[PDB]
């Protein structure tokens, strides 16, 4: 299972929800910015490591990071 | 007092390079695939 | 109240953003609870394409 | 515009017609250096009197194949 | 599952994948981040570590010295070693045919053996053995040391003789006995061999273990020592007529200073050896005091760390708090351990083609070809662990805030002046080296070889003429018959070293000219920018712009993904990752050239060489072209000969090389496909349905691939080099 | 002489090498004509070829064994035995021309960056700002000196250095 960790610079903007491909993101009420959102991530054990997260980012540098860590049938993406 | 015999070669050539490889090989690839309890 | 008036020049000083020791324009300082108010647009890009980023107080100094 | 200066370079500098005068012997060349820096010893001795360097693109035995005989027509 | 292989680390003993073998033999080594590694624990392994490394090296020692004792012809060697080649080992392969043995059948031996070109002949007769009886002596005890060591080994495993941590991180008490007794003291014993041992059989002796006892090494003994009449032990050396193993000429001196060669033999001589060894033995044991031990006079070195910060704070801090991150950190002393060793090893390379120490090498010139190059990409190897370990350094073990302020944090504020600078004179020495070498290769292409710039390197001629050399009339310092230094060593040390220095036959001070000039320039370029990358990957560690939190992944990450506008490459490892490719070229330069050097020299004409070398063609013609005529002429459909092995080896390099492009060039996700597919097909085949996986196969990771296409890169580029080096030297001078 | 060699003019290897190259010469003449443009140009390049000889023997050249001029990278050497001609003079020379080339660059961008968009006048040249500048710094190490006594030349530390440390 891989990393992923959210920080506070976040502004909520919904980006990295859209951009993962696994459903492993999801916003959740807070109040510390305009948007009164913040990402948050559930289910990493379902994550690949992909990275859209990131790139989907607009704050420098980044609200959020995929950090890898030990593979398993899940986080390797194999279908067979 | 020490000498190794003339057929010394012609025995330890292929030991070395057949037996102990299949041994190590054998040995080895039934210790990788061991499941732990 | 809470931040230097908009069209002022600051210079950022929090060390990970790429603007780093330069000098931004600010467009407008929330004056709620947010914990980065400030924002601050700059007229080049950084790797990603975007120009423009929240900062703290005392991260930005009018200068 | 490539084809038209592949003749014309037949035309005005090579040996076209004394290669049609003897085709053994006679190397085909279509091409001409100036005479600076030391690029002048480029310029092989393809027979004929010519001086240049020799093509291997072998436009000579097409244009016999066509016909030409004079560089006017190239 | 969660099988039992590895047991260091258990989320990689837990996927269902060949990861995790290629893995499991990538960690072992790791005793950093095994599972539940504390401090006392990982130095332990460490110790053991060190006792299995050394067990390894005393047995393959003893492996040599049995070989030669028994399949080759040393007992014959002796007799006459301008003559009658090496013998390696012997040959029992029933793959071969007939003319193949007839054909290896050399050097007098009654089956297939192969020359050994090692030097081990050379070292074995001049430090005293002459018969098979004494190597096999050498050889039974040499394996009860590695015994020895390797029952040490586990020894200080079991749980009474554990030493604990603080027993380690003693820096005083183990420099004073590294220096006065590792040092000191062998050095001191090896002068102890050399008098008592090498010189009387090379005087014509055989001093044995048997009455050594009752042999006077010098017909006065231990007079002079204790009166103080030293240079009583000098007196008539041995003449300049003498020949080696016999008593002819033989002189009694034991402690000369003589310089220059032998006269017959073409090495240093051995009283001067003796001499050397017992001197630096007196400095290294006075040198072992400086430290404190359990009682009173000794230095700190916290203290001697602390007081040395300049005054006006040119430097912040200086050196304070350095003694606690040398002290505490590992991969700090292992980088000065690599970066020393490397720059020795180099210095071993340097002084052993010129200055050669063995009776009859050099007329042995396959032995000088393998033994320098041999060294000298050893070398190579090894400065560049030095900076890997450096990066290592820096994402693990570095602190800023104990090292606020201290040299240490100056570097790192200050880094991109360096790594500028490095860039600077890279692309200065690149231009122009090649520029000049583009320039000549013109004008020789053209009719006129007159045109070209060839500049004359007059600087090293001015120190060449420095040191003595006589023949640029330069006259100075010991040209010059009048000057200080001259007259003052002229009685006893220089008329050898003159002689040895005017002699144009030998390897001491060759002749330059405008070849060298460019080459020196090549290889400096080489070194500069080997050092810029490693020096980049080292500073950029913690942290870049591209990526300011570096730190948190570790040394080897794959990358980034292909966010702001992707980062393939980015590790520190990825940077040493680009530097090994330098360091193979830099050290082809080198030997490329030392090697046709030597080539020109040994065949006869120098101005081949002065000619040839100064364009590109020069190289690719007179020294990769010509000279690979005997090698890939070792066999043919005519019939084959001694160096058909070598000419298989030298397509074998070509053949991992080109392999070795592959890993490089292509990247992963193809191979997934690809193998996903293989897959598919695997499982749906009858009767090949019954047998399956019992991990699943994946496609090597981003990491390994980068690893393996290095590892078969280098593996063919030494192979091919060597193949060529040996095969040629030895085809045509051997 | 300078490190063990002699001047071109008494030197063997030196005619040597001019009379082969004479007679290759000759031996690519020889099998054409009085009148044709093949023996114009060949007898041109033997009046360049023995022209360069006699130029670089009357400029006091030095060769070694292989009768091929070798050039000195030495001030104290050169400018005592007569060879400023060879590395000297040429390294002040592009050392002016090369200055010239980046002092005109920089005063461009420093031109360029103070308008409303410096981009487009990066890829699109201003020609005549571009000529004038072109010709304003031709003395150009008077005002190099002058930028760096002012401290001018020199950004302060306001420059973006890395994150970190
Ligand atoms: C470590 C150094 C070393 C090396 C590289 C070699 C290399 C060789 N030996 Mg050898 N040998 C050595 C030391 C060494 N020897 C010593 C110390 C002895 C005295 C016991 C011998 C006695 C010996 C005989 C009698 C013969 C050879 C032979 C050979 C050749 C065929 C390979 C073979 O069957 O070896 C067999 C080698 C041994 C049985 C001795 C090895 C003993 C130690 C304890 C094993 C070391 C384990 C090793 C480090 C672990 C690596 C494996 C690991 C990766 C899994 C090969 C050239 C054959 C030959 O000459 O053919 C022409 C042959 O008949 N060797
Ligand atoms: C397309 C094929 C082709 C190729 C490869 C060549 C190649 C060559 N020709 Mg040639 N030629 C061609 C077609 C070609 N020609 C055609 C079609 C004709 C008939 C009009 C000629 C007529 C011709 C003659 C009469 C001569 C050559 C010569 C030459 C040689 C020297 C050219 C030179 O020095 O340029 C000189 C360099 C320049 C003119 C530089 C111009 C670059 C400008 C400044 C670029 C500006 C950019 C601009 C936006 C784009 C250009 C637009 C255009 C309308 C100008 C060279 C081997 C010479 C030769 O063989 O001597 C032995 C020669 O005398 N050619
Ligand atoms: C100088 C040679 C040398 C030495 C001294 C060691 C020493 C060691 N290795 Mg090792 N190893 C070596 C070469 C060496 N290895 C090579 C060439 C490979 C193949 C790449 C490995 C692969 C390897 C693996 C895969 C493992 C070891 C392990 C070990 C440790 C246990 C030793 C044992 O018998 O079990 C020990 C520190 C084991 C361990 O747990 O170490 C911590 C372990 O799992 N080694
Ligand atoms: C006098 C006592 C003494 C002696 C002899 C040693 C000796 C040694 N200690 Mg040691 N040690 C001592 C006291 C001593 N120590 C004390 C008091 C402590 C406690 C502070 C320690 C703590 C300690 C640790 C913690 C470790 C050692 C280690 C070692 C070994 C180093 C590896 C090696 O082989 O280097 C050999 C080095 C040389 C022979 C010198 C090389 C000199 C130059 C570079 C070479 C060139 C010379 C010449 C040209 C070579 C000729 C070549 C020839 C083939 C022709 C070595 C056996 C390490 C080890 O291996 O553990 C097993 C280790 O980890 N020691
Ligand atoms: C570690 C090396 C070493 C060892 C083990 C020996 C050992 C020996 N040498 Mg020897 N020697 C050495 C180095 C060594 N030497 C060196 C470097 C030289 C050159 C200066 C000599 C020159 C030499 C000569 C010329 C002679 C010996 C002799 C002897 C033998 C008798 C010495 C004796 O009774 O001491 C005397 C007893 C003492 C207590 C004095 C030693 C006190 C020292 C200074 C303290 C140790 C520190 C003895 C076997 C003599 C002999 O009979 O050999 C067969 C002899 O004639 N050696
Ligand atoms: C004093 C010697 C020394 C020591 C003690 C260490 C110790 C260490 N190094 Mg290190 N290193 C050294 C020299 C040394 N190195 C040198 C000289 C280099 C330059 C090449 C490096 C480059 C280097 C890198 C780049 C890295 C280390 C790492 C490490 C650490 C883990 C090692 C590991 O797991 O490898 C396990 C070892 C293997 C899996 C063996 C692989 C086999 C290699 C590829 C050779 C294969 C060639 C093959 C045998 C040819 C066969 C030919 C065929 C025809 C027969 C460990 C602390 C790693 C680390 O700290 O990780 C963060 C790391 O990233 N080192
Ligand atoms: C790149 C470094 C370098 C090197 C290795 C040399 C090497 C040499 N120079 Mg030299 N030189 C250089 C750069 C260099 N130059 C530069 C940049 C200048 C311009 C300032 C000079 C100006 C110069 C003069 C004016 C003279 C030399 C001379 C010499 C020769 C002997 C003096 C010497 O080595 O001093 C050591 C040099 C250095 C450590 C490098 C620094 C450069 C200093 C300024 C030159 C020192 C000159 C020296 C004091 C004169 C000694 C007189 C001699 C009769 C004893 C020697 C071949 C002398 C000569 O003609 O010899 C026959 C001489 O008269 N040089
Ligand atoms: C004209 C502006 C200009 C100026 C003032 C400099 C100045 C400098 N550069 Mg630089 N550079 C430039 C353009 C410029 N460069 C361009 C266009 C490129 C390639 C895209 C580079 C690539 C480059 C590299 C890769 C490096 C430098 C380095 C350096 C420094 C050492 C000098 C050097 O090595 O130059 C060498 C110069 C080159 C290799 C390329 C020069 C290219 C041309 C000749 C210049 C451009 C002329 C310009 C287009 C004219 C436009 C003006 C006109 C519109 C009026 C120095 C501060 C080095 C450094 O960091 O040193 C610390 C270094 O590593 N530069
Ligand atoms: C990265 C890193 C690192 C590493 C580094 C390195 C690797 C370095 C190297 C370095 C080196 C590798 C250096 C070298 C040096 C050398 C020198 C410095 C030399 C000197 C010499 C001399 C001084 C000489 C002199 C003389 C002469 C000239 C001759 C005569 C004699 C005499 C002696 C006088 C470390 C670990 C630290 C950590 C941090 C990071
Ligand atoms: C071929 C190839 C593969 C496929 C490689 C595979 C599937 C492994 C092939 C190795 C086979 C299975 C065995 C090779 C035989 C060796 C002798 C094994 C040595 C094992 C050591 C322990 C001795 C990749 O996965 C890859 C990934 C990234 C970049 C390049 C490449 C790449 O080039
Ligand atoms: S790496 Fe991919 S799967 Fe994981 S959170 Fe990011 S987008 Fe989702
Ligand atoms: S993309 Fe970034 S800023 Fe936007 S919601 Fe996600 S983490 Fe927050």
């Amino acid at each position: 299972a891989h990393i992923v960790k959210i920080y506070d610079t976040c502004i909520g903007c919904t980006q990295c929800v859209r951009a993962c491909p696994l459903d492993v993101l999801e916003m959740v009420p807070w109040d510390g910015c305009k948007a009164s959102q913040m990402a948050s991530a559930p289910r990493t054990e379902d994550c690949v490591g992909c990275k859209r997260c990131e790139t989907a980012c607009p704050t420098d540098f980044l609200s959020v990071r995929v950090y890898l860590g030990s593979e398993s049938t899940r986080s390797m993406g194999l279908s067979y | 007092p020490f000498v190794p015999p003339s057929w010394a070669p012609s025995v330890f050539v292929p030991l070395t390079g057949l037996v102990l490889p299949a041994i190590a090989m054998a040995t080895l690839f039934v210790y990788i695939e061991k499941e732990a309890p | 109240e809470v931040g230097p008036k908009r069209g002022s020049l600051v210079k950022i000083l929090r060390p990970e953003s790429y603007w780093f020791n330069q000098v931004g324009k600010v467009v407008s300082v929330d004056q709620s609870g947010v914990r980065y108010p400030v924002v601050v647009r700059f007229e080049n890009q950084n790797y990603a394409g975007v120009t423009t980023n929240n900062y703290a107080l005392d991260e930005v100094v009018a200068a | 515009i490539w084809l038209s200066g592949m003749y014309f370079h037949g035309a005005r500098f090579s040996n076209y017609e004394a290669w049609l005068s003897d085709p053994t012997h006679i190397k085909p060349s279509a091409q001409v250096v100036w005479p600076i820096v030391g690029q002048e010893i480029l310029n092989g001795d393809v027979g004929g009197g010519f001086q240049g360097i020799q093509i291997t693109s072998g436009f000579f035995q097409l244009w016999r194949a066509s016909g030409i005989t004079s560089e006017l027509q190239l | 599952a969660t099988k039992l292989f590895p047991k260091f680390s258990q989320g990689l003993a837990q996927d269902p994948t060949t990861r995790r073998i290629w893995y499991g033999l990538a960690m072992a080594h790791d005793f950093e981040s095994h599972d539940g590694m504390t401090e006392e624990n990982l130095y332990q392994k460490i110790f053991a570590s060190h006792f299995g490394q050394l067990s390894i090296i005393f047995l393959w020692t003893s492996g040599n010295l049995f070989h030669v004792a028994w399949q080759g012809n040393f007992e014959q060697w002796v007799t006459d070693p301008v003559h009658i080649r090496p013998i390696a080992h012997a040959i029992w392969d029933p793959h071969f045919g007939q003319p193949a043995v007839e054909a290896f059948t050399r050097g007098g031996a009654s089956g297939p053996v192969n020359i050994s070109t090692s030097g081990v002949y050379q070292w074995w007769y001049t430090i005293g053995m002459r018969t098979n009886q004494d190597l096999y002596v050498g050889s039974v005890f040499l394996a009860l040391v590695s015994a020895i060591f390797l029952f040490a080994g586990w020894l200080h495993l079991q749980p009474n003789f554990q030493p604990s941590l603080s027993w380690f991180k003693d820096a005083e008490s183990r420099l004073n006995h590294h220096l006065s007794g590792l040092f000191g003291v062998s050095s001191l014993a090896w002068t102890g061999h050399l008098v008592h041992v090498a010189i009387p059989e090379s005087r014509g002796q055989h001093v044995g273990w048997d009455n050594f006892l009752s042999v006077l090494p010098h017909p006065q003994g231990l007079t002079p020592f204790f009166t103080g009449n030293w240079a009583a032990y000098a007196q008539s050396p041995d003449t300049a007529s003498h020949v080696f193993g016999t008593a002819q000429g033989s002189g009694q001196a034991i402690l000369t200073f003589l310089g220059g060669f032998h006269p017959q033999t073409q090495s240093l001589w051995l009283t001067d050896m003796a001499h050397h060894h017992l001197a630096i033995a007196v400095i290294f044991i006075v040198a072992g005091h400086m430290y404190r031990t359990n009682f009173g006079i000794g230095h700190r070195m916290q203290a001697i760390l602390e007081a040395h910060t300049p005054p006006s704070g040119s430097l912040g801090a200086g050196h304070k708090g350095l003694f606690d991150t040398v002290n505490n950190s590992l991969h700090f002393q292992l980088g000065l351990a690599l970066a020393s060793v490397g720059t020795i090893t180099s210095l071993v390379a340097q002084h052993m083609y010129s200055l050669p120490p063995y009776a009859f090498q050099a007329i042995d010139f396959t032995t000088q070809a393998a033994l320098y190059t041999h060294h000298q990409y050893i070398a190579g190897f090894i400065m560049c662990g030095a900076f890997a370990h450096g990066a290592i350094f820096f994402i693990r073990d570095y602190d800023p805030e104990q090292n606020k302020g201290n040299v240490l944090a100056r570097m790192l504020d200050h880094k991109e002046a360096l790594i500028s600078h490095l860039s600077w004179v890279s692309l200065f020495l690149g231009f122009h080296t090649l520029g000049l070498y583009v320039h000549n290769d013109v004008m020789q292409a053209f009719g006129t070889p007159e045109k070209q710039i060839l500049i004359e390197p007059v600087f090293a001629q001015w120190i060449q003429a420095a040191h003595g050399k006589a023949l640029y009339g330069f006259d100075f310092l010991l040209s010059s018959k009048t000057s200080a230094a001259f007259a003052n060593g002229q009685s006893l040390w220089l008329p050898g070293w003159l002689d040895a220095i005017n002699n144009n036959q030998n390897s001491l001070f060759l002749t330059i000219g405008p070849g060298d000039f460019l080459v020196h320039h090549a290889i400096a370029l080489g070194l500069h920018t080997t050092t810029l990358i490693l020096v980049k990957g080292a500073l950029d560690a913690r942290g870049s712009k591209l990526m300011p939190d570096k730190k948190d992944f570790g040394y080897s990450f794959p990358c980034d993904g292909p966010g702001r506008g992707g980062t393939c490459d980015i590790s520190a490892y990825d940077a040493f990752y680009l530097a090994v490719f330098w360091m193979l070229n830099t050290i082809g330069w080198v030997t490329f050239y030392w090697h046709w050097k030597h080539l020109t020299l040994w065949q006869g004409n120098v101005a081949q060489f002065d000619e040839s070398s100064t364009y590109l063609m020069g190289w690719l013609r007179d020294y990769l072209w010509l000279n690979s005529s005997q090698l890939i002429n070792g066999y043919n459909p005519f019939g084959m000969n001694s160096l058909s092995v070598w000419a298989w080896t030298f397509l074998f390099g070509h053949l991992i090389y080109a392999t070795g492009f592959m890993f490089l060039i292509s990247w992963r996700g193809y191979w997934q496909e690809l193998i996903e597919t293989l897959v598919w097909a695997h499982e749906k085949t009858p009767l090949a349905n019954l047998v399956y996986w019992k991990d699943k196969p994946v496609a090597l990771s981003i990491v390994q691939a980068r690893l393996v296409g290095l590892a078969h890169f280098s593996v063919g580029y030494i192979f091919t080099y060597a193949a060529f080096l040996i095969a040629s030297t030895s085809g045509r001078f051997g | 002489d300078i490190a063990g060699l002699t001047p071109c003019s008494e030197s063997k290897a030196y005619a040597k090498l001019e009379k082969k190259e004479l007679k290759t010469l000759e031996k690519r003449l020889k099998q054409y004509e009085a009148d044709s443009a093949p023996a114009v140009a060949l007898k041109a390049t033997m009046e360049r070829t023995k022209a360069r000889f006699a130029n670089y023997a009357k400029a006091g050249l030095l060769c070694g064994n292989d009768g091929l001029p070798h050039l000195i990278a030495d001030p104290g050497l050169a400018l005592k035995y007569g060879h400023a001609g060879e590395v000297f003079i040429p390294t002040f020379g592009f050392l002016y021309v090369a200055g010239y080339i980046g002092y005109v660059g920089r005063q461009y961008l420093i031109a360029v960056k103070g308008e409303a968009k410096p981009t487009d006048k990066e890829i699109i040249i201003d020609v005549p700002l571009a000529t004038k500048l072109a010709w304003q710094g031709a003395g150009w190490p008077l005002a190099a000196v002058q930028e760096l006594q002012r401290g001018t030349l020199l950004e302060k530390e306001e420059n973006i250095t890395v994150s970190p440390r």
